[PDB]
């Protein structure tokens, strides 16, 4: 119902052969460019960055809080509707009415604020892991997701991206205290009138 | 000409090595010190299987969720093979596998309706003991991750089983 036209990038190679831990720069450079270009990011990544096309590891969370403050890239403002989510995360429950505002949390967001970049707790490693919400579509209750570990971008359903916003926002997988874990948006974002 | 993208899981109670298997196999190392990072959402290694197939392979680490026991959709969906891991020298994780083997036959399987293959691994390096087998073990290994003693083998045997579905 609502896109963003972002341009995507994969973290693995041309061949799909490697995977590099570059996550943090194609979440970044999902929500920071515009109209399908590449955001400026080579002056950060191609500065000979031992995060950048690595196979061990990638940036470190200290280092990212920083970044996230350089790029202009903030955490989203407080609402009610967030709360609801919050609170229906921390219970892990996902029933109509749940959903019925996680329909209305992510629309809003992406109307008002645009779209949203979430560090969570990775699924199936030791580390954290970013994918970005660039859509979605309330008739057949999906999401888009950005997430650079896949070949293209793809509609996800509501329950299985509630699933992973569970990892970010319930103290039963954040661990260490990790305060980088969150959604975030792009400070310069503009959105467009509503008439 | 073949390709084949497999996702297998590595699940297990806290402190059998889960990680530690996954860190030597797919990056040839095996250190003690921890960085907190941004990177990956799985881990990936890919092997030349023969002069025409070739296997792209996921290891899925069950990081935090191995405190709780319970596995979400979205980190079994569509997993076609598993690690079971359990810390030789310690009777309390292999206790567990049990408790981790019917959680996992109970959220995945084959589209065919089979159970996924599923290798048991010893590791931290009894041999009468292997009617364990029967809870549905297509093998079993004495693995090390310290001195890399058998996880390139059982991790052969696992994609030789995934490759016959
Ligand atoms: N001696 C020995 N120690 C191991 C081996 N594998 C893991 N460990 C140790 O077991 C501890 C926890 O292992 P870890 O990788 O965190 O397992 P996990 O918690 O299930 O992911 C670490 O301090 C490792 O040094 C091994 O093959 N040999
Ligand atoms: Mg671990």
């Amino acid at each position: 119902q609502i896109i963003h036209h972002r341009n995507f990038q994969s973290q693995f190679d041309t061949t799909g052969n490697t995977l590099y831990n570059n996550a943090w720069v194609c979440s970044l450079n999902v929500i920071k460019s515009r109209d399908g270009n590449n955001y400026s990011a080579l002056e950060d990544i191609t500065s000979d960055n031992q995060a950048f096309n690595n196979i061990l590891e990638g940036i470190d969370i200290i280092e990212c809080e920083n970044l996230l403050k350089e790029m202009n890239v903030q955490k989203i403002p407080e609402s009610s509707l967030f709360t609801n989510i919050k609170e229906a995360l921390q219970a892990e429950v996902f029933n109509s009415t749940v959903e019925d505002d996680f329909e209305s949390f992510i629309s809003y967001e992406l109307q008002n604020h645009g779209p949203l970049m979430l560090i969570r707790p990775s699924l199936g490693s030791e580390c954290l892991h970013a994918e970005c919400i660039v859509g979605y579509d309330s008739e057949v209750k999906k999401v888009l997701i950005y997430d650079s570990m896949n070949t293209s971008p793809e509609w996800q359903s509501n329950i299985d991206v509630y699933d992973k916003l569970t990892l970010a926002f319930n103290d039963k997988y954040k661990n260490e205290d990790c305060s980088i874990c969150g959604l975030y948006y792009d400070g310069v974002y503009e959105p467009k009138p509503l008439h | 000409t073949r390709e084949h993208l497999f996702k297998v899981l590595v699940i297990g109670e806290l402190g059998v090595g889960k990680t530690s298997i996954i860190k030597r196999y797919v990056h040839q190392l095996f250190s003690q010190h921890y960085r907190a990072t941004i990177g990956v959402d799985f881990a990936l290694k890919v092997l030349n299987w023969d002069s025409r197939t070739l296997v792209r392979l996921q290891l899925w680490d069950i990081a935090g969720q191995e405190r709780f026991g319970n596995m979400t959709r979205v980190y079994y969906k569509e997993a076609v093979g598993a690690f079971v891991v359990f810390d030789i020298s310690r009777s309390s994780t292999f206790e567990a596998v049990l408790k981790w083997k019917s959680d996992l036959d109970s959220k995945v399987h084959l589209p065919n309706g089979s159970p996924i293959p599923a290798v048991l691994l010893a590791n931290k390096c009894s041999q009468v003991d292997q009617f364990c087998k029967e809870h549905g073990f297509a093998g079993w290994f004495e693995t090390s991750a310290k001195d890399n003693i058998n996880i390139e083998e059982a991790a052969r045997f696992l994609v030789e089983k995934i490759l016959v579905n």
